[PDB]
């Protein structure tokens, strides 16, 4: 229920990538989602900030929204493509894939 | 304007490959390249229109 | 519904009852990131190839994909005089407290 | 047996310390329980240190 890492089946065909991404064709990027109300767990790794925002939403969520689940770590997929001049480039795409989330 | 259905795709595309980034320019050619046929409809999506 | 931005948050540390420990400041500017991030994420913004890719897909079937959120992604700290755990009166600089940029993640 | 009313003032103050940021499999067990004080018994739960 609590912020985590879901799954998300990214395909580039279905996104109209497909005329210029050669390989691969799909590969998983999850997502973040979930609540971010108190305590947030240190598996959370929140900044001073977020904790100080959490708490004040938890004493009056009228005033103060709460934090937000998003990914605090990201690992890299290489990709076949032809760039915009034609030319085949093999490159290492960096922030691809989350390996955590974390509210902030 | 720019037109959501239409550009985000190709949009997207020149995002990842790390160009349409810079602010009005140095970048603004590079974009324009990625965008093509597009750039007319889709450069008000980076702000490239000059 | 404005898009991702920077907001203004004020801290009362009374209000949260740290009044009996913290010495100075009793209060500061925080601010908070709230707004709606749909295509396009602003680019001079330089967002995460994850945070462009989900927003397409958003875009794409909002009804399958959901979109990213608005989030600090750049925090500077504030120095506050209070008294540890140990009864000693400590000035320390706390890290990550104001939010100084906004970006969708 | 966390009591987010009772225990979210305190438990977040010594979180923005450094403290109850360790795991129990432990060092910071020790200095979390003083940073808490009488409400250990009632908050120890919301850091799972019980
Ligand atoms: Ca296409
Ligand atoms: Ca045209
Ligand atoms: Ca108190």
């Amino acid at each position: 229920a609590r912020c985590s890492r879901k799954a998300l089946h990214v395909n580039f065909k279905d996104m109209g990538w497909d005329d210029w991404i050669i390989a691969p064709l799909e590969y998983e990027a999850f997502h973040c989602e979930g609540l971010c109300e108190f305590p947030l767990r240190s598996h959370l790794e929140p900044t001073n900030h977020a904790v100080i925002q959490t708490l004040m939403n938890s004493m009056d969520p009228e005033s103060t929204p709460p934090t937000c689940c998003v990914p605090t770590r990201l690992s890299p997929i290489s990709i076949l493509f032809i760039d915009s001049a034609n030319n085949v480039v093999y490159k290492q795409y960096e922030d691809m894939v989350v390996e955590s989330c974390g509210c902030r | 304007g720019c037109n959501k259905a239409l550009c985000a795709s190709d949009v997207s595309k020149c995002l990842i490959q790390e160009l349409c980034q810079c602010r009005p320019c140095s970048c603004c050619k590079e974009c324009m390249l990625c965008l093509g046929a597009l750039w007319d409809e889709c450069c008000d999506c980076v702000g490239m229109c000059n």
